[PDB]
């Protein structure tokens, strides 16, 4: 008896969509100039690590960064002079994740252990130590950002995701509804919104004070990685597994665009923008990294070779420096002038 | 009995937004990328002496 | 008679 | 006669250019099993030239050109080929190293270590090779050959010695006690826990027998020829000719078994 | 130079801080990480236990035969699914895994998980050992009547006798000699798919048994053995 | 976090004496140390120093060959050695804390003395004295001059301020002309160019009244300027 009435539910919803498809996008910008060629240079190299890197983050004076391993252990690097400031030991080996606070002075990282801890640095004593610790997930974690001082977000393997207060230590909200991994989520320019991806193929957005979702996607049809934001904030990009990428848009509420090649069989893994908009750059497990016009749909460069699997990127905010990571235990900066 | 409660009530709250057509949309992108064209570095390239990275 | 290679 | 000069040099030439051009592109030097291969090539190709230049000066024919270029061309071919002895033999202490003692020796196996070892092996061959101009400059009236410019009673003597000596034997007792310990080592691990021991009995007997074969008689002849003297006939000049034509053979040799028998060189040679 | 004198001190700084890494290599270098498996029926922790002499999620162990140590590793509160988190172990030297020969009506599944594991795509170079357990119980029931093994797997009729290498380490019966069948089905699915870049172990293990921690070195020793000679390029 | 010295006394000429501080409450190995000396009616004076490795010595030319130091991590001590004294030796003595790097700030902490018997770049300024009242809106400005330009390629100016209460050692206030300290009130306020710099104050209390000094950091040999009172 149910399942008539949600059936019938489905497609009147589905019915609506049709209409709003009032022209292609293709057909409006064919008479666009293209872009060009590009091409970039190395500027300087970093060494140090014993064993595979998994995560980087930059800071907010476009200066300062850090970097994780497997091996236990963290590096803060000066980009211009490549000095060494302070490195960190931990007591567990197995980590994923690490962000960096706003103001500089707090740091948090995390791992299998289902605990994304935090540090302190600036005391009377010359020494880093720990805070606080917080448990209560039942699954491996995959992200835990920032946001304000004293205020956290977290996700975990577990399909669910929470709240915290750093003073007290405990929860105030809970997000439910999945049924698969989930493995990643960005913010928004106004902190009031967010969204976040699973292995289900679907994509969902929340509220922050309200706490109830609002809208739904199902375009790919494998497993997805990535996710990230446009400037404006009304627009986000999502990666799959199935060699492909898609854009979305939150008013018009369709795809637009998809970007593939017949030469490509590998994955992708990670996704950037540029200040502008007009630039879109990814990474693949074949040692390789691309780059793609956001209104054109064609390539437009390559970034070399590495020896190894690639892993992570990064743009500042000034918009003049790149760099890239790889499981071959070094690290690389691109300028790209002439 | 519960979960198909739920998503019934799900579904009801989900079906009340506004819409707008995709031809009002497409020009947006188009205005804010023709706005800020003149500060991209990487777009185009900027003078030896004033690069950090040299 | 002959002294290293090939002199003979 | 030149024909069969020609074969061996047609033979030699494309070899080691081959794996030469192969390492640059796909193998890149990462490692220090990497360099020593790069030298041996080389020096290879650089001792590959000498031929023609002989059988110009015995192929019906003597000796054209003037006293500038013999005294050029001798000093060359004899530095060319003594390089090869040392090459192979430092790649021996290199692998015991890497089977028998492998924490205790990791300092030395620093990528700096392998290019001072090259540029001090690359030395001394010329060092050596200097009284074959200075003491007796090489005199164009026996027809580019060498002729002494003191009584030759005593020092053609002292050349022969001094030069065997130091060219043939030391490597040899160097190599077999390295090549012996490996075999020696692996039994024992072996007992405790099929198809491996016989595979390294082979390639070991293999790389023995050819190494000593390609090499053994050369000195043996010149030894005997300067206890007593050998008469004048035709057989006299056909016993040096295939005496002297043997010894190209291992430049065609070397290449080959290094090269291409290896697994990782294989799956990166795709 | 255009330095000025404050930037020496971050110089001298950066070169004192860089020397503790090589030491710290220098001890890495010198350890072996193991990983364990297995099911609920199997005597898994009673194993751990006996080899010693809220949600963690991970627990480890430790132990030191010939001044040479060893760690060990274990996983708690995970979900059904392995798909994902099993990248992480690309490189580690050995895995472990154990079987209960007892029952006979849950044989499937073992064999099929067996099987799952073998061919995955992030472990084309890492090689296995295996043990079985629990025989005392299997002899009681062979001895006894009131089952038997036609009835779940055919085919065992027309079995030869056993095979000629097969050794007497025990004065007992002919009919207790029926492990050396279930050892031939698990290497059959072992013995294809092999190219020489990876081999297999089996092992008898008896109830609460000992000196279990002597067979492991041998192994070990031979596996890191072998891998120094393809490293060369003599072999 | 505090420091202790001892020593001192009473010698004839050609003697010898020797010093040791104590410290407690903080790392000890990733800081240097300093030594400074006073007279009786002068300004202050520079002496040496050493550094965290103990890779590198200086000294004055005064006290060139006959004053040594020594480091000791373990005990946390530190100890000074002197001899063939003269009658112009009369001072005390103080010591003082370092650290290096993007950020840092150098000078932080000041400890007592003890006392003794025995029996480049020039800095200017002037204004010796000068008449304040108690009301708050009075405001009062100071000035200094040098005699060489401090300005590095890199982009940053070296100068730096104190000021001492009667019976008490001095403190730190500013630092590269434009950063406050830590625990400093948000009254003060500082500015300068090239080669002329300036300090204002505003909203005075009864609290404020001191002697007040300067110094430079670019060139190895360090001057100190006299104080001026207020």
């Amino acid at each position: 008896q149910l399942r008539q009435e949600a059936e019938q539910l489905k497609n009147q919803i589905r019915d609506a969509r049709k209409a709003c498809a009032d022209a292609t996008l293709s057909q409006i910008t064919n008479n666009i100039d293209p872009v060009g060629r590009i091409q970039m240079r190395t500027r300087r190299t970093l060494r140090g690590h014993l064993a595979k890197i998994y995560a980087m983050h930059w800071g907010t004076d476009s200066r300062l960064l850090v970097s994780a391993s497997q091996d236990g252990k963290l590096i803060i690097w000066d980009s211009y002079t490549t000095n060494k400031v302070h490195a960190i030991p931990l007591r567990s080996s197995w980590v994923m994740t690490c962000a960096y606070a706003p103001s500089g002075n707090y740091v948090a990282c995390g791992g299998l252990d289902n605990i994304c801890s935090i540090y302190n640095l600036k005391t009377r004593e010359g020494n880093v130590r720990v805070s606080r610790e917080l448990a209560g997930h039942t699954g491996y974690l995959s992200c835990c950002r920032f946001l304000d001082d004293n205020q956290i977000v977290t996700s975990s393997g577990d399909t669910t995701c929470a709240l915290w207060d750093i003073e007290t230590g405990q929860q105030t909200t809970t997000f439910t509804g999945h049924t698969g991994d989930v493995m990643s989520l960005s913010l928004a320019p106004d902190t009031r919104l967010f969204v976040s991806g699973a292995c289900d193929a679907s994509a969902k957005l929340w509220d922050v004070r309200e706490g109830m979702c609002r809208q739904t996607f199902t375009g790919h049809e494998s497993d997805i990685n990535a996710i990230c934001f446009f400037p404006n904030g009304n627009a986000f990009a999502t990666g799959s597994d199935d060699a492909t990428c898609r854009l979305f848009d939150l008013r018009a509420d369709q795809e637009l665009m998809t970007y593939s090649h017949d030469n490509i069989i590998c994955g992708i893994t990670s996704v950037s923008f540029s200040k502008s908009g007009r630039l879109l750059l990814a990474g693949y497990d074949d040692f390789n990294c691309n780059v793609w016009d956001a209104l054109k749909a064609d390539r437009a460069g390559v970034l070399a070779g590495h020896d190894n699997r690639v892993s992570c990127l990064g743009v500042t905010d000034d918009g003049m420096a790149v760099a890239t990571g790889s499981w071959d235990s070094f690290l690389k900066i691109w300028n790209g002038s002439s | 009995i519960a979960q198909a409660r739920k998503l019934v009530e799900q579904l009801k709250m989900e079906a009340n937004i506004d819409r707008i057509k995709v031809s009002k949309a497409a020009a947006d992108l188009m205005a804010y990328c023709e706005a800020h064209a003149k500060e991209d570095p990487l777009l185009t390239p900027v003078p030896a002496s004033e690069n950090p990275f040299r | 008679x002959c002294f290293x290679k090939t002199c003979t | 006669v030149p024909v069969l000069y020609l074969l061996v040099c047609a033979a030699g030439l494309g070899g080691n250019t081959l794996v030469i051009y192969v390492v640059l592109r796909f193998a890149k030097m990462k490692t220090v099993t990497n360099i020593y291969i790069l030298n041996l090539a080389v020096a290879d190709v650089l001792y590959m030239l000498g031929l023609p230049f002989l059988a110009t000066q015995n192929a019906a024919s003597f000796w054209p050109f003037g006293p500038v270029l013999c005294r050029l061309v001798m000093t060359l071919d004899g530095v060319n080929q003594f390089t090869s002895v040392f090459c192979l033999t430092v790649m021996s202490v290199d692998r015991y190293l890497a089977v028998v003692h492998p924490l205790s020796s990791a300092r030395w196996r620093r990528p700096r270590v392998a290019k001072l070892a090259s540029a001090a092996a690359w030395v001394l061959s010329l060092c050596m090779s200097l009284p074959l101009l200075v003491f007796a400059d090489v005199q164009e009236g026996g027809t580019c050959n060498a002729s002494w410019p003191e009584p030759v009673g005593l020092w053609g003597a002292v050349f022969i010695i001094y030069t065997a000596v130091l060219g043939f034997f030391a490597p040899l007792l160097v190599i077999c006690l390295c090549y012996l310990l490996i075999v020696v080592k692996v039994r024992a691990a072996g007992v405790r826990v099929r198809r491996s021991e016989r595979k390294v009995t082979r390639m070991v007997l293999v790389l023995v027998l050819v190494f000593a074969g390609c090499w053994l008689p050369f000195f043996t002849v010149n030894i005997v020829n300067l206890a007593v003297a050998l008469p004048q006939e035709p057989a006299s000049a056909g016993l040096y000719f295939f005496v002297v034509i043997l010894s190209y053979a291992n430049s065609c040799a070397n290449p080959v078994l290094y090269g291409f028998l290896s697994d990782n060189f294989r799956q990166s040679f795709q | 130079c255009t330095l000025s004198a404050e930037d020496k001190a971050a110089v001298e700084r950066s070169k004192m801080i860089e020397k503790q890494l090589q030491k710290d290599k220098q001890v890495y270098r010198a350890t072996h990480r193991l990983l364990l498996l297995g099911a609920d029926n199997s005597g898994k922790s009673t194993i751990v236990k006996q080899m010693r002499i809220k949600t963690s999620g991970i627990f480890e162990t430790k132990f030191q035969v010939d001044k040479v140590n060893f760690h060990m590793f274990d996983v708690g509160a995970q979900r059904d699914e392995r798909r994902k988190w099993i990248q992480c172990f690309n490189d580690v030297t050995a895995i472990i895994f154990v079987v209960d020969s007892s029952d006979y009506n849950r044989l499937q599944e073992a064999l099929n998980d067996f099987k799952s594991i073998w061919n995955n795509r992030w472990l084309r170079t890492i090689s296995v050992i295996l043990f079985l357990n629990k025989q005392d119980l299997l002899a009681e029931k062979v001895l006894a009547g009131k089952s038997k093994i036609e009835d779940y797997f055919p085919e065992f009729a027309r079995y030869t006798t056993p095979e000629d290498a097969t050794p007497e380490p025990g004065e007992d019966p002919r009919v207790t000699r029926a492990k050396y069948f279930i050892r031939d089905e698990f290497l059959r699915i072992s013995t294809a798919s092999g190219d020489g870049r990876h081999y297999c172990y089996p092992h008898f293990t008896c109830s609460v048994d000992t000196e279990n921690a002597r067979r492991i070195f041998n192994d070990v020793t031979d596996i890191i053995i072998k891998m120094n000679l393809r490293d060369c390029g003599l072999f | 976090v505090q420091l202790v010295e001892s020593g001192g006394g009473l010698v004839q000429p050609g003697g010898s004496r020797k010093l040791s501080c104590s410290a407690s409450g903080f790392a000890f190995s990733s800081f240097g140390m300093h030594w400074v000396r006073q007279a009786p009616e002068k300004g202050l004076e520079w002496v040496a120093y050493i550094s965290s490795g103990s890779g590198t010595i200086y000294y004055a030319d005064t006290v060139k060959g006959r004053f040594t130091i020594s480091r000791d991590d373990p005990k946390n001590t530190l100890f000074l050695q002197m001899t063939s004294l003269r009658s112009e030796d009369t001072a005390m003595y103080y010591c003082v804390r370092s650290i290096y790097y993007y950020g840092s700030s150098p000078f932080d902490f000041w400890g007592q003395g003890t006392t003794l018997t025995v029996s480049g770049s020039d800095i200017v300024m002037t204004q010796a004295t000068s008449s304040v009242p108690v009301t708050p809106g009075e405001s009062v400005s100071i000035s200094c001059r040098s005699s060489k330009s401090l300005l590095h390629s890199n982009g940053n100016t070296y100068l730096y301020w104190f000021l001492q209460r009667p019976g008490q050692s001095p403190q730190l206030l500013i630092y590269r002309m434009s950063n406050l300290a830590s625990g400093v009130p948000d009254r003060f306020s500082g500015s300068g160019s090239g080669t002329a710099f300036t300090l204002t104050i505003s909203r005075l209390e009864a609290e404020d009244v001191g002697v007040y000094y300067c110094m430079q950091h670019l060139e190895y040999p360090l001057t100190f300027g006299a104080g001026t009172k207020l």
